[PDB]
């Protein structure tokens, strides 16, 4: 008789893996002991199609940082997770004064301490985030870009002046909370090609679902 | 201080724990919400909205995809012929896959309730005739002929008199658990069948087309529900 | 003891957590506060206080810096000439940088409200004439001439009749987000423009100077607000 | 924060701690319970239900196992002969092992209360005679003969008059602790004895069988109880 599992909050609950920061010792990848992850809810594969069932959405997010080495080993390392809110300058070096700017909330935590966790509010200057924007921000390459959807950035790094003794990995999990949505729309039925637009492979336009031999044979 | 004992579970991170965490920007005041028309609060609202049922899920040719949205009835057909047939299986592969209802069932594991399918005849105004739409409950097998189909639950639809007609699937329940290959699914078995038969031949006067199409719309009834969230999709965000 | 489970976030140090901590000197009794005149409780108070707007932010020569605080009007100019022009952009580089309002916007990320600019004519008492001060809303482009400027929002200012006049910028909003180079800023676009034109020529009798200066004062209105603290400055404590 | 001191026991996992733990599926709503007939709420209910007492726990031959469910009385026997005998020891090896009561005692360590044993004569209707059923309290030894057995607690049962008769074991208590070999058990000693004697000979007319069987049913009374759960069994789930 109950219907709680079909509420928007239920449909969008749970903490999913949205980001993975690699901090290798030797390597081509993130060579400066730091990394800048712009917040992307699309990080969880499955999310894009789900949020896109609606046109406008509003919500908060709880971020959880699970860090360890690539073998899942736990080591005595101090880390810094800095949230640089939209409009703020991200660090460009392991020695950027941004890491020290007070207005960028930072959490300092040990890899041994349990996962760090914080809450990020609805950041948009608009009344709601919107996955679709039929327009251009004051043929073009700016079509469909709603910028007022920036949630901020998380700058990760080991603490200290000298490189860390250990190879690390920080997994970022995000739980959406206090969800509200408007204007439902048809559910994506063609594979995605680009993060920013609805472009679809015009050669490979597949039917929404499975087919059969004849309409009279089950 | 105050005496405490940490209990098992201490320090764990459960992806589904819905606790509370420290606010990053305590002084920040989010822009206020205004009123936006069309808020949805429960997916079941969408489930109750009729969408096109691709009963004719046959052509795959890219330029013929639009044909899946409608099946035909024609003069050529003789009284009694089976026109089309499909099962009431929202969550499984097939025609319902085109319906928003079928798509949403894909985000859940179990479900049940009544369904509704509306058939819209889009032939000429001058065209007339009768079709027999029949529902064969689960277990029951597709009727050998019109005659026997008539003995069961059915509707004689005169598209001369009314242009639309709605059939009600009394009940479907995707609850029986299965463990086939090595992958455990929660499948129906409650496949009731909807069969459409020509009761009369398609009648038309000179100047009217000899082929018309029927569009099928479907949705779940108000007593419909879904359980166990299950994120699954082939369409995922790209690299 | 009492059953407890430590939750994620345990042991973390969040620079913005405003919890409570153990007092170092529990018995110390801080000298009491007395009444000091002029307490400020909200920066917005300062934002509403008029300060000089360096409309004439042109000379950089150290000994001419004081000239930026005032722009001139002269006999030489002919009726209709454009006198000066500036945009209503408190937070961006330019004239507002001299205003305390502009400086405070620098400690925030977003803001909006009405503004106010007061123009003070400081020429001779014997001098007379008319200036047309015009506001062109955002999007609108600087008026080709006085004539067209007159078609919009404007004030005919007779510095013969009144020595000061105040213009109201109805609304500015630095909210639209941008992501240019690789540095994401939250810029205006809501640059309304204030253009000042000579309506009449500068009239003066024998013995009165042929050049006078106007001082511009500006401030935000009461409906003004700011969001998202952002510490930023080129002027920092030295080594 | 709030001052706390972790106490010993912190972080331990006690298999019998009945605390509360985080729910894996917080939104899941379990299908509702409906009414099923026959709910049991306390094992003692089952303990009070009579089951067959294998007084005749002698034959082991697979095809004779059913014979343990009943003992005989026959013409051949002479007045006074001892028919059968058994002790009131629900939890120990022997006849009670067949009873559901005995089996349940096996899941506990201590117990006490009154018992009840009903004897059902299943011979011919035409058969008649008298049996003396006697209870010898704990300590007391099996009576030398019918005569002395009669001096104690007893019932003269005329299976000519009534087909069933019930004896009540006033009290058994498996509480006295023992430490024999090196394995410490909690055994009876409260073995009261039930002896059945032929009071008269088995009387029958021509055409009636000369052997009849008695079925013994037993159960605990309402004042029965059990303590200290003890999981033990030879029958365990296989590899
Ligand atoms: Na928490
Ligand atoms: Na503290
Ligand atoms: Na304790």
């Amino acid at each position: 008789h109950s219907t709680a599992e079909t509420t928007l909050d239920s449909f969008f609950s749970r903490a999913g893996l949205v980001g993975e920061i690699d901090l290798p010792l030797k390597g081509t990848t993130n060579p400066n002991g730091y990394a800048n992850w712009d917040i992307d809810i699309t990080g969880y594969a499955q999310m894009r199609r789900k949020v896109e069932l609606f046109t406008y959405m509003r919500f908060d997010a709880e971020f959880t940082f699970v860090a360890c080495t690539p073998t899942g080993e736990v080591v005595p390392q101090l880390l810094q997770y800095m949230f640089v809110p939209p409009g703020a300058p991200k660090p460009d070096s392991r020695e950027s004064l941004a890491w020290q700017t007070a207005t960028n909330p930072s959490v300092f935590v040990k890899l041994s301490d349990p996962p760090a966790q914080v809450s990020v509010p609805f950041m948009s200057p608009a009344s709601a985030y919107q996955w679709f924007y039929d327009g251009y921000p004051t043929k073009d390459l700016e079509y469909g870009a709603m910028p007022n959807n920036m949630m901020g950035t998380f700058s990760v790094r080991t603490v200290g002046t000298s490189k860390s003794k250990y190879p690390l990995v920080v997994r970022i999990y995000m739980r959406m909370k206090h969800v509200r949505a408007w204007i439902p729309r048809p559910m994506r039925n063609q594979n995605y090609l680009f993060k920013a637009n609805p472009n679809y492979a015009g050669n490979s336009i597949k039917p929404t679902g499975a087919s059969r031999t004849a309409i009279t044979t089950l | 201080g105050f005496p405490t004992e940490l209990k098992p579970g201490t320090n764990q991170f459960l992806t589904t724990d819905d606790g509370v965490s420290a606010p990053i920007l305590p002084n920040f005041h989010p822009t206020p919400c205004i009123h936006i028309p069309g808020e949805v609060r429960n997916l079941l609202e969408l489930c109750q909205v009729e969408t096109i049922l691709e009963v004719n899920n046959v052509p795959t040719n890219a330029t013929s995809l639009m044909e899946r949205l409608r099946f035909p009835v024609s003069a050529q057909a003789g009284k009694g012929e089976l026109c089309a047939v499909f099962r009431a299986d929202p969550g499984r592969n097939g025609p319902w896959q085109s319906t928003l209802l079928g798509q949403l069932c894909g985000y859940y594991t179990q479900w049940s309730g009544s369904l509704e399918v509306t058939f819209m005849f889009t032939g000429s105004f001058m065209a007339t005739g009768k079709m027999l739409i029949a529902y064969t409950p689960p277990g029951g097998p597709l009727p050998k002929d019109r005659a026997t189909a008539m003995l069961g639950t059915h509707v004689i639809w005169d598209f001369g008199l009314q242009s639309s007609v709605t059939l009600v699937i009394p009940w479907i329940s995707n609850t029986h658990y299965r463990a086939h290959a090595r992958d455990g699914v929660f499948d129906y078995y409650t496949t009731g069948l909807v069969s459409i038969w020509y009761q009369t031949n398609y009648v038309v006067p000179i100047g009217a087309p000899n082929t018309a199409y029927i569009i099928a719309l479907a949705a779940a009834q108000k007593n419909f529900t879904m359980k166990l969230c299950k994120d699954a999709s082939d369409i995922l965000q790209t690299g």
